């Protein structure tokens, strides 16, 4: 069990708080929203990508590369 | 600008919202009932 | 039991005449584009109607329908 | 055809009398 | 004691069946699978994406009806309902073959749903849920086939149409175009499967054969009976079941890795030194040659009504014949 | 003793020990990409970039370089097709140092200090820091640890977009003309309107770089300070590393779906410039429209750009290939050297055939030279058969406009149906064989090896992510 | 200071002779592809 | 009375039944 | 044929091979 | 030379297979 | 909406017999009038709603 400095400067993050949780639910309600938030993100990325979704002036496919 | 692909995907987090909260009130109000 | 019998009596020969109606009266036919024994063909139209492209797909259809 | 509908009704009748008859 | 809770252990309650989280997804998933294929057969037809007759309305056999894969056009979208396709017209996604899209995204998340499912129970019983580690390797075979083999093709025209018959031409056409049969991994995988078979077949017919005049079944005598009949033998229990585990699962994991590779036509499709050594000279033939010639008139034979798309014409002159 | 296939679990109780395996194996990674790279330059050929790019020389990480800057060797030629300039004066002008060679000393020079590393941490792994304040027994606190291992990635995101992406402070990025031809090194600027969506548009990935960037900083700041819920801590059992490591192994495999999913369809972290064409260009006919319409456009033939009509070649399609045919394409057809011009067809009564391209599934096709109104013309028979369209009943000139086969017009027949099958081939070519004993059968570029590899790998890796989700959730039962 | 945490390995004779096994028949179904 | 099996036993077998005479009306076309 | 065919072949039928007789040579010497 | 792998893959299964065969640790 | 209509008439009809079978029954025996009552009574308004629909439904 050497007593370093730099394990003296990182003890602190790597176990002062180990095995601490908060009781109930906390902020998960929260965390369930930000999911369905990236939920949409992904989808609407997916479908641009799939050409289902067709953005106004976006036309996925490599003319889009005009400008470079 | 809204597109028509657009306009249909928005149409389609209308229907998917209503088919999960069908789902999950179906279930939950169930499982309330019958405590 | 004997109560189900009943209901079961008066409602399932309903709905098996409502798939048989369903058939003969030609709806089927109209809900799923299917074509009419007659529909494949004209008396010389029989070229295969074949989508050709993605984006108008059903109005293509609807030339060829 | 029509056979068929006057067959429900003749079910429907004594159905009616056999559902009071059973108590 | 929160909504949550309540709703928990509603759906662990016992019943006639098992609902658990899981069937929130399986149910309504596997449902609508089954429900999209039932109605693809009975009653929607290909004629206007293969220009077949697969459904019942059309007067189809239950080996010929299929729920048949969208057009060639349409690449890979996935024609929803209310895609740029349908655009909410429900006849049109029918004929499009939109079904096809419904049916297989649906089974997968029925698949999914299913695996989590034998998680959930083994979970309650508490036991070790080898059951879902089995079982991946059916999703691994249906996620290979039915997603990444039509991904990365031209269009989901090239996957597997839900069928019997199609199925059939699918083994087919993979014969034909990719030469599977010569694929080092189709051949573990067949390798599994058959001894999959063996296993179960001599396994049964041994606890029959070494039962006790009452596990329940002398191992010491079926030990002794294998190593002297054959050679070698199961001493331990655990290692046996596992064995039988292990193999059938482990040839579906190398056949799903041949059926990716393929898809990319990263295809094992001849011999080099053989296709040189035949170019050499013509004298020399061996099997090898001979499948590769079937292979040529299977392509030029079906290539014309397979993928009607391409609009091929060729004439009697080019197909290859013995002549 | 413990099973072979359970050798490393020695170090699941251990955080020194296994701080140090990680170590060791970025080191082993580090070294990796140095020898491959040292590899790949001591292979190369830069006198061509026009008939014989990177992509056609099977090189596999020099793509991945050059994507995000590095484009010259200390040897001095680029792979734009100029020699370099040493543009740079000054500082913050280290671009002279950070050519090929320079990223593959910094590498091999990374290895061996991660080696050093996870020696000495293999040595001492009983540092007091993994040790709680009074319980001999190792407990390290998975969440802050993640919190802060997400800030630092945030804080190396977010720079990565705003400076070397945008060109402020690094070289910025590779882009290209929708056709392949002109291929800088270029700083962009990013935009939040919906078309930096497009994937093709290189203007969102600095865009993504950038506010994704952020939003791992406050997702690092919030789980550096914010403690988990008992119900979720208690359900994914987060004093166990097990589910860190099904949790990881799970995003990983879908990471590589994701690469996989634009390597294959293209997109504009792959330009065709760099990894070659996919295989929808020629299925699509992309480059043929595009060579068409240029020549409709008054422009003559031979004045048509030489990488124009390379990536109309059906040998360039990544879906040619073999699972075993190993080594650069020009191991295949052989390297290109000069392309013989366009060719047409002429029968007997004049009129102008074409004849059909061959798709990217068939090994083998039958030549048919066809009238553009759909009716077949001429065509070659079956290996030995009597016919009735025939090339030789018929006969049938060639004409090539441009090129080596300038005005040339070939009549003999075993010419015509060489360059009939050419024809077929795409764009007739002059290829070498003798150099590297070709096999002339084909190979797949770089973009097939990535798409096939990491396929492979992420297929394997979602088994990986369930038996290890499986021992997570049942851990009282797995002992 | 000594580590708790080291375990010997083992292998007894049935697992080498199934790995021989399993390494020779792959070594036998792949080397007519890596000859090619 | 609405039983989870109610539902399942109707979800299953109302269409069932619905295809089952769709199918016996195409077996009488010609 | 590939010159580096026979090469993969060996190290692929030795490389494994060793392995497997080292970890059973270090297994039968411990009792 | 192809021939000679084949043939030395092979007499090393043979010969695994006479070990494996006459020379297993006796089960118990 | 001509099917729709027709769906709802054919619902009417179901739903007519349903209550020609059941209400001599519920009526004359009033043995099991708790859920019996209910049901008939019920059965009687869901009737009226319906034909009230269909009136407007017709135009
Ligand atoms: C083990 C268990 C695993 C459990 C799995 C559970 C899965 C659940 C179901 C997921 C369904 C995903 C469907 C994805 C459909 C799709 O992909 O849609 C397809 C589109 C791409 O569309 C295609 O793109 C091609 C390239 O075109 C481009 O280039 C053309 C010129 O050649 C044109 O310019 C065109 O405009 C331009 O888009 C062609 O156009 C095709 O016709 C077109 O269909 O991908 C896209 O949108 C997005 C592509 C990136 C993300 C893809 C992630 C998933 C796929 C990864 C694997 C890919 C396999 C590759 C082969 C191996
Ligand atoms: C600061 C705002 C925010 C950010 C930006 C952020 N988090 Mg969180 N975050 C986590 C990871 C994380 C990562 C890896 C990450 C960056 O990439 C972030 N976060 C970022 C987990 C460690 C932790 C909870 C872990 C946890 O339980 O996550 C939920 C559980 C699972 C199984 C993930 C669901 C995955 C599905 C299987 C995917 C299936 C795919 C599908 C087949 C097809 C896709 C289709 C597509 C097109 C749509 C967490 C929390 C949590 C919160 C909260 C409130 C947050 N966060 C918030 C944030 C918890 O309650 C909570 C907490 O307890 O904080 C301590
Ligand atoms: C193949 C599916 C799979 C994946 C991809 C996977 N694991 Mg495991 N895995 C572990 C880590 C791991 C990490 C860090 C990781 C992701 O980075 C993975 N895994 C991923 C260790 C904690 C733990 C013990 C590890 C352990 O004991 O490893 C011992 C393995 C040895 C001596 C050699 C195995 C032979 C391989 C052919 C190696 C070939 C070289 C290599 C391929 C080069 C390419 C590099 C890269 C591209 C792959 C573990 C297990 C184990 C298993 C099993 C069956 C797996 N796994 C399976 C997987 C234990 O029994 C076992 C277990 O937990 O039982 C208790
Ligand atoms: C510092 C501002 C900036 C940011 C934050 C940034 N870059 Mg650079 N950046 C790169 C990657 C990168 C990544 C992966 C990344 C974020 O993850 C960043 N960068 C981020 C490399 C592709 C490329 C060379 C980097 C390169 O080779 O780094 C060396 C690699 C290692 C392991 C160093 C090992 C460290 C010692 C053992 C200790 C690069 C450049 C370069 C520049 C410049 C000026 C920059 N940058 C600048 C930045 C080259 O000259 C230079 C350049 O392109 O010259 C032509
Ligand atoms: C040993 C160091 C090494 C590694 C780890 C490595 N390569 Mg290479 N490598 C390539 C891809 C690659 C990928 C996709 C990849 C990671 O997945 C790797 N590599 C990795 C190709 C682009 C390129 C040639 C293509 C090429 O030959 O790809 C390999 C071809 C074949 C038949 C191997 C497929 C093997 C089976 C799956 C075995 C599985 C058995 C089963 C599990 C049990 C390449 C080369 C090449 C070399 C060399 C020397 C290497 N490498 C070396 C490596 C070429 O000659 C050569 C080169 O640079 O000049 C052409
Ligand atoms: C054709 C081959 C084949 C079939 C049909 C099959 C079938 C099944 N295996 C199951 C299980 C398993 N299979 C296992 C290993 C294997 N399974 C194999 C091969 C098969 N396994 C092989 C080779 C192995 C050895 C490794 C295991 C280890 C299990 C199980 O634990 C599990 C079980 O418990 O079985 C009793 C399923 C349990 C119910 C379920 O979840 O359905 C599938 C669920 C859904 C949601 C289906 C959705 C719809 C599908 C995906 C598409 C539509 C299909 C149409 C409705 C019909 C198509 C008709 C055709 C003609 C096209 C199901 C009975
Ligand atoms: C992950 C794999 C995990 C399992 C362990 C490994 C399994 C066995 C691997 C054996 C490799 C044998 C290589 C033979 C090389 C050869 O014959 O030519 C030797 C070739 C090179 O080939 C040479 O190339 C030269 C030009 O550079 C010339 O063309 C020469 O003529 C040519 O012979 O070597 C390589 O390519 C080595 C690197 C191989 C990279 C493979 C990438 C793909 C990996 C996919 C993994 C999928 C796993 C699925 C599992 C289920
Ligand atoms: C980067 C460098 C990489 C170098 C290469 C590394 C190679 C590592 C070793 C690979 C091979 C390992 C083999 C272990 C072999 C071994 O010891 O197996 C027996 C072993 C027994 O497990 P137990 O826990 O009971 O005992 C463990 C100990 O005996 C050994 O640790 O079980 C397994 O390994 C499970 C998987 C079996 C896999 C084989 C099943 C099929 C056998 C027959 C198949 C071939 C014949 C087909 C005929 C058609
Ligand atoms: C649309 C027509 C149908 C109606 C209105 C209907 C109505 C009902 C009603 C009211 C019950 C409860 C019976 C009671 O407890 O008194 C019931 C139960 C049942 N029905 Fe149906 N049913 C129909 C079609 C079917 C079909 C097609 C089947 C399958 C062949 C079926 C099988 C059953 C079974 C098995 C039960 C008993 C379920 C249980 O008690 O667990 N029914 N049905
Ligand atoms: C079993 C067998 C072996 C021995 C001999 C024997 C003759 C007995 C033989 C039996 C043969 C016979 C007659 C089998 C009859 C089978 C049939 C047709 C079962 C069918 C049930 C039908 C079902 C589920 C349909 C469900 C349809 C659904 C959800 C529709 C889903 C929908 C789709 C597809 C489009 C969008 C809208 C919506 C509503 C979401
Ligand atoms: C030690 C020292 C301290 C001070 C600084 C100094 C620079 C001097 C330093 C020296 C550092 C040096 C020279 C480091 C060199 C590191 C090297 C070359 C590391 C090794 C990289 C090689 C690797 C990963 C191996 C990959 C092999 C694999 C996957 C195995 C099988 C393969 C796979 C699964 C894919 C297909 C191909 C193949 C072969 C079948």
């Amino acid at each position: 069990p050497k007593q370093t400095w730099w394990g003296d400067v990182l003890k602190g993050n790597n176990n002062s708080e180990a095995g601490k949780f908060v009781p109930g639910w906390g902020t998960t309600p929260v965390m369930a929203g930000f999911v369905v938030m990236i939920t949409l993100l992904l989808l609407i990325m997916l479908q641009v990508y799939n050409h289902t979704i067709v953005l106004d002036g976006v036309d996925a496919g490599w003319t889009s590369l005009g400008g470079f | 600008t809204i597109t028509p692909s657009l306009q249909g995907f928005f149409y389609s987090i209308l229907f998917g919202a209503i088919v999960l909260g069908l789902l999950g009130g179906g279930f939950i109000f169930f499982s309330q009932k019958d405590k | 039991s004997i109560r189900y019998w009943i209901i079961h009596t008066i409602t399932v020969p309903m709905l098996f005449l409502a798939g048989w109606l369903f058939v003969s009266t030609g709806l089927a036919y109209d809900v799923f584009g299917t074509p009419r024994p007659n529909e494949y063909f004209d008396q010389a139209r029989q070229g295969l109607p074949l989508v050709t492209d993605r984006y108008e797909g059903k109005q293509q259809i609807d030339e060829f329908t | 055809l029509q056979l068929t509908m006057l067959g429900a009704v003749v079910i429907a009748g004594p159905i009616v009398v056999l559902l009071v008859a059973l108590r | 004691r929160g909504w949550f809770d309540v709703l928990d252990d509603w759906l662990k309650r016992d019943r006639f069946v098992f609902i658990g989280w899981s069937g929130i997804l399986l149910f309504p998933c596997a449902f609508l699978s089954i429900g999209g294929w039932f109605t693809g057969t009975t009653f929607v037809t290909s004629w206007y994406t293969h220009g077949l007759a697969s459904s019942y309305l059309e007067g189809a056999n239950f080996l010929t009806v299929a729920v048949s894969t969208p057009a060639d056009s349409l690449g890979h979208s996935l024609l929803l309902l209310w895609g740029p396709e349908a655009q909410g017209d429900f006849t049109r996604w029918c004929q499009l073959g939109g079904l096809w899209n419904f049916t297989t995204l649906h089974g997968v998340f029925g698949l999914i749903g299913f695996m989590l499912r034998q998680f959930e129970i083994a979970r309650l019983v508490g036991v070790r849920p080898y059951n879902a580690v089995a079982f991946s390797g059916p999703i691994a075979v249906y996620v290979s086939v039915f997603l990444m083999y039509p991904l990365g093709q031209s269009s989901w025209f090239f996957a597997p149409s839900w069928g019997v018959t199609s199925i059939f031409r699918f083994l087919l056409f993979a014969q034909g175009f990719h030469n599977l049969t010569l694929n080092p991994f189709h051949m573990m995988g067949v390798a599994g499967i058959l001894g999959g078979a063996l296993l179960c077949a001599i396994h049964g017919a041994t606890v029959e054969n070494t039962l006790f005049e009452d596990e329940t079944y002398s191992m010491v005598t079926a030990n002794r009976f294998w190593s002297q009949i054959f050679g070698i033998a199961f001493s331990n229990k655990r290692w046996l079941h596992f064995f039988m585990l292990f193999v059938p699962v482990t040839g579906l994991w190398a056949s799903a890795i041949g059926l990716v590779g393929i898809a990319l036509n990263m295809r094992a499709y001849d011999f080099v030194s053989q296709e040189i050594r035949a170019a050499e000279d013509p004298e020399f033939e061996t099997f090898y040659t001979k499948n590769i010639l079937l292979n040529e008139g299977l392509r030029a034979w079906m290539a014309p009504q397979d993928q009607i798309h391409e609009n091929f014409i060729f004439p009697e002159e080019v197909l290859p014949r013995g002549n | 003793g413990l099973p072979w296939y359970r050798v490393h679990t020695v170090v699941l109780n251990d955080p020194g020990r296994l701080l140090s395996v990680h170590l060791m194996h970025t080191a082993l990674v580090s070294g990796w990409a140095g020898s491959m790279a040292l590899y790949e330059l001591a292979k190369y050929d830069p006198s061509d970039p026009v008939l014989n790019p990177m992509w056609r020389q099977g090189t596999f990480v020099m793509p991945v370089m050059t994507r995000i800057g590095v484009t010259h060797s200390w040897s001095g030629w680029t792979v734009t097709g100029e020699p370099w300039v040493t543009q740079p004066g000054i500082l913050g002008a280290h671009l002279n140092f950070f050519s090929y060679e320079g990223v593959i000393l910094m590498h091999i020079l990374a290895a061996g200090l991660f080696f050093l590393a996870a020696v000495w941490h293999w040595i001492n792994w009983d540092l007091d820091i993994y040790y709680p304040d009074g319980s001999s027994e190792p407990a390290s606190d998975w969440p802050k640890i993640f919190g802060l291992h997400l800030l630092t990635l945030g804080i190396v995101c977010f720079g990565f977009g705003s400076l070397h992406l945008t060109g402020i402070l690094g070289p910025g990025m590779w882009v290209s003309d929708p056709y392949g031809l002109t291929g800088h090194v270029q700083g962009v600027s990013p935009d939040w309107r919906p078309f930096a969506f497009d994937p093709y548009n290189p203007t969102g990935l600095v865009t993504h770089h950038i506010s994704a960037g952020i939003a791992l900083i406050i997702g690092g700041i919030f789980h550096t300070v914010s403690r988990p819920s008992e119900r979720l801590y208690n359900a994914l059992s987060m004093g166990n590393v097990e589910t860190v490591l099904s949790s990881s192994v799970a995003f990983v495999a879908a990471a590589a779906f994701v690469m996989v999913g634009t390597m294959w369809y293209g997109s504009a972290t792959t330009p065709i410039e760099l990894f070659g064409p996919t295989r929808y260009q020629w299925d699509s006919g992309y480059f043929q429209t595009e060579i068409q319409r240029r020549v409709q456009s008054g422009q003559t033939w031979d004045q048509i750009p030489e990488k124009l009509v390379f990536y109309d070649y059906i040998g360039n399609s990544p879906a040619k290939g073999g699972l075993f045919r190993t080594g650069a394409m020009n191991s295949g057809d052989g390297i290109a050297r000069a392309w013989e011009g366009h060719p047409t067809f002429t029968d007997s009564e004049g009129r102008e055939l074409f004849v059909r391209r061959m798709p990217n599934f068939f090994e083998t096709f039958p030549v048919v030279l066809t009238d553009k109104d759909g009716v077949v013309r001429a065509d070659i028979p079956f290996r030995r058969a009597e016919s009735r369209y025939s090339f030789e009943q018929k006969g049938v000139s060639v004409s090539f406009e441009g090129g080596t086969l300038n005005g040339q017009t070939f009549t003999d027949a075993p010419s015509v149906k060489k360059y009939a099958r050419k024809a077929q081939l795409g764009e007739p070519f002059e290829f070498d064989r003798e150099t590297l004993g070709s096999d002339g059968v084909f190979r797949t570029s770089t973009r097939g090896w990535f798409a096939f590899s990491h396929s492979c790998y992420a297929l394997l890796f979602f088994f990986g992510h369930w038996w290890h989700g499986a021992r997570t959730i049942f851990k009282d039962v797995f002992e | 200071t000594p580590n708790p945490n080291k375990q010997p390995v083992e292998l007894n004779r049935a697992s080498l002779f199934i790995g021989l096994l399993l390494v020779l028949v792959l070594a036998l179904l792949f080397s007519s592809y890596f000859f090619n | 009375i609405y039983t989870v099996r109610w539902l399942a036993v109707h979800t299953l077998g109302v269409p069932l039944v619905w295809f089952l005479g769709a199918i016996a009306s195409m077996q009488f076309i010609n | 044929v590939n010159d580096l065919g026979a090469i993969a072949t060996a190290l692929f039928v030795f490389i494994p091979c060793v392995f497997l007789i080292l970890l059973y040579a270090q297994t039968a010497s411990r009792g | 030379m192809d021939v000679i792998a084949y043939v030395f893959i092979l007499a090393c299964i043979i010969g695994l297979f006479f070990f494996a065969v006459f020379f297993r640790e006796k089960p118990t | 909406m001509s099917v729709l209509f027709q769906l709802l008439i054919a619902a009417f009809v179901a739903l007519s017999f349903a209550m020609i079978i059941g209400v001599p029954v519920v009526f004359s025996t009033g043995d099991a009038s708790d859920d019996a009552n209910k049901l008939i009574w019920g059965g009687a308004a869901a009737w009226v709603v319906l034909l009230f629909v269909a009136a407007l439904a017709s135009i």
